[PDB]
């Protein structure tokens, strides 16, 4: 249903705080190359054809 | 036809379509 | 005794609008996103006397193709493409498609990827010499400088393909890759060329297009429609008790 | 077949097609487009008097199901195929409030006829033992 | 004879 | 010939209670992820049929066969289930839990109007035969 | 013993209220450093199976046994700590919040589902009852 | 010939 | 037959 | 052994410690 | 022999 | 005709918990009571009330008893409640177990009001037997 | 006796004195 759909949303979104927490934690590390999280989305279901 | 008479023929498969 | 079923058509089809309301709103963080459209569209049950039956079904015609906002990230391989212009990536099963991902990587045997898709280029996929430093320019050009090496003996490796399509000419398939639909497919050819007159900026990467308002606007609209498709049910479902029950 | 007991069954019929119609203009509230690409106007259904051997007084038939001459509304979007040289999209003119009402009324009507019909059945049971 | 019934007919209408 | 009345009745009745048992099972089993064999659940429909055999005008109804609802497999990401895919994609069963609600109330109605049907019958069996009596 | 709508709607109402035990269980134990020992606690999942039955077309919901996630435990660098190992990590249970909030809504809501069912059928199985009087 | 009864058969089918 | 009624005692005992 | 069978034996009693004993 | 009912019988205490 | 028994049982036993709830929540904040000693929180007993012989039956409210739980203390030495440490004896109220416990018993009442609605449904219809 | 019985004297009067 919608709710995974959303779940999944929802984590997507923690992770990339998680990653932007951590990049935010090195700032005055040595030699430290910052962390971009991407996205991707699953497999579209096709339920009719057109 | 009036709705409710009786006729002795049957009445056409009905269908809905999406597309034309 | 049938209108019940058509309510739950309704409130069904609501509730499948809400889905793809859902996946839409779960990727406002996916790079080069194209939003998926919904509409409810209406079929007439023919039968003979009164047509007073007509369901609803729901449907994605297509999807946005508003560009996003562009990110600046001091990079040379994020681009971003023009508006109505597409990159072209080698698809999972050996085909073509096209996409607006600008994140191009690039492996330790040096060839191109989108999400792990192989770039295509004029001479087939493009493949870059084994860690070098490479800079896309504004019209598909890349070059290539090996690192350690004055930049004069920069030279350029090829030309990645950049097409133009518009919605109509796009319908995007199972994996997240987009297509040619069949009706354009017969008139613009199986492959197509690459299209001289696009822009494309490195150094910028583009975001999803969708659009918290219109979405925000749906949901609001689809719970109001599941809850008076449920009043509709619950009002046919007491009449059918009571009659049944009572003229036996 | 017989009288009252037509009546209320040609009512009940009646009445269960005008809550039919009001459920898919409920619908159909949102709907964009319909199978030719014309947009889905809102039916109504027209009562008529049944009584064509029973003098003025009679049953109610259905005469027929008929769009709405209510103007369309109208949505700005150019980018949709459907919309015109002006860019404007017809979207129905399915009043919400008004078929809600109509699915209650219709309702009422309904059981009101069964009741009607439960007692005229009763009547004729009872009738039916004269003189013992 | 008769009409449309309920809301359509139940609503104040311009003058024709 | 009143008498037939009972088998088509009766037949109504326990088709009614088969296509609502399928349905309440359909629904019962919305969020499971196994199977006994390890399948995923596939939601499971009744066929009705004219219990008529060849030559009869009008019968009951009775069910032919259990079938597989045809719909898409809820693909699921969660690769991190023990049951998974080669790229995490947990299938779920395809169940749609308005039309199992609403296949359980029309279930019940259609039940209910069957009873109705025999009671009135039985008691017009009961007159007939205080007829002259 | 029971009848098989009712140990059908009764074994969903069983198994929601255990997926409903579980994630509440990880809820509370979101910030557990140890457990009844001194091992980290790890999140618990619920598995639905389908009863087999003899029908198999009809069957209800039942659960396996509740197992332990396998995810990467969540270390905290707490050397002070006497359960930090050697690089000085304590281990922290690995439980997310949003999927066990969404966990509690939809057992839930299957609960009540299940509730309904119930409810609607019982009508009809009073009713059954006045066909022999 | 029958056919699957209330949901499936009461949906909107697809063209084919 | 393959199908047991919900009316019926559980088929699973 | 199915929960919500029958058996003859009472469950043994449900202790839970804070600490290993 | 049932003890206290509700949230004494509820927590985490050392038997005695 | 014992399940009217049993189910009242059940509701004088949960009506006796919700109310030493509710008089726990009041006090929760009290100093003292008619007395010079602090609010012990209170809990009651409930046990299995079988007349006969036979095991089981409804439930019972066997006593009331004040929780051994340690008094809170808080440090007030212009009172003179206050002890030679200036310390003050203020209730164990547990306020979540006490709006858990409401609950609780609300949904118990509940269910055995339901218990008894149909079961006297029940013993309505076994005297039209046969007539 | 027990709380709910039945006795043949009267319960004694309840006063609830704001101190002793």
């Amino acid at each position: 249903s919608s709710l995974w759909i959303a779940k999944t949303g929802l984590d997507a979104q923690q992770t990339n705080m998680d990653v932007i927490a951590n990049n935010l934690a090195n700032v005055s590390t040595n030699g430290f190359k910052r962390q971009r999280a991407v996205f991707e989305d699953l497999l579209y279901q096709t339920i009719r054809q057109p | 036809g009036v709705p409710g008479a009786l006729s002795n023929q049957p009445a056409p498969p009905n269908e809905a379509p999406i597309a034309t | 005794d049938h209108a019940i079923y058509t309510a739950m058509g309704a409130a069904s089809q609501t509730l499948n609008q809400q889905a793809v309301t859902a996946s839409n709103l779960a990727n406002a963080s996916t790079p080069g996103f194209r939003a998926q459209l919904n509409a409810l569209r209406a079929v007439p049950v023919d039968g003979l006397s009164l047509a007073t039956r007509t369901l609803v079904t729901a449907s994605t015609p297509g999807a946005d193709m508003t560009p996003g906002q562009l990110d600046y990230t001091s990079r040379p391989l994020d681009v971003a493409l023009q508006q109505d212009g597409w990159l072209v990536v080698q698809a999972a099963d050996g085909a073509e498609g096209y996409t607006r991902n600008g994140n191009i990587q690039v492996g330790p045997t040096g060839q191109l990827t989108i999400q792990g898709h192989p770039v295509i280029g004029e001479g087939g996929p493009i493949t870059v010499p084994e860690g070098s430093e490479i800079t896309i320019a504004a019209d598909g050009t890349i070059s290539a400088l090996n690192p350690g090496d004055p930049p004069n003996t920069v030279a350029p490796v090829g030309r990645l393909k950049l097409v133009k399509a518009e919605g109509n000419e796009v319908q995007r398939s199972d994996d997240g890759l987009f297509r040619l639909t069949a009706e354009a497919q017969a008139e613009r050819g199986a492959v197509l060329a690459a299209d001289p007159s696009i822009r494309i900026m490195s150094g910028v990467l583009e975001g999803s297009n969708v659009k918290p308002v219109e979405a925000m606007t749906d949901m609001i609209a689809n719970a109001r429609r599941f809850e008076m498709q449920m009043k509709v049910i619950t009002s046919v479902d007491e009449n059918e008790g009571r009659a049944n029950q009572l003229l036996s | 077949l017989l009288n009252i007991f037509d009546i209320a069954g040609s009512a009940l019929a009646a009445q269960s097609k005008r809550l039919n119609v009001a459920a898919s203009n409920l619908a159909n509230a949102d709907s964009v487009t319909g199978p030719d690409g014309q947009p889905y106007r809102a039916k109504q259904v027209v009562f008529q008097v049944d009584a064509a051997p029973g003098q003025a007084t009679g049953g109610v038939k259905v005469a027929s199901v008929i769009e709405s001459q209510a103007p369309e509304k109208l949505v700005y979007e150019p980018g949709n195929p459907l919309a015109d040289a002006n860019g404007y999209v017809k979207m129905p003119n399915v009043d919400v409030v008004g078929e809600m009402v109509n699915t209650m009324s219709a309702s009422r009507s309904y059981q009101a006829n069964i009741e009607v019909l439960n007692t005229v059945k009763s009547m004729m049971l009872k009738t039916l033992t004269l003189g013992q």
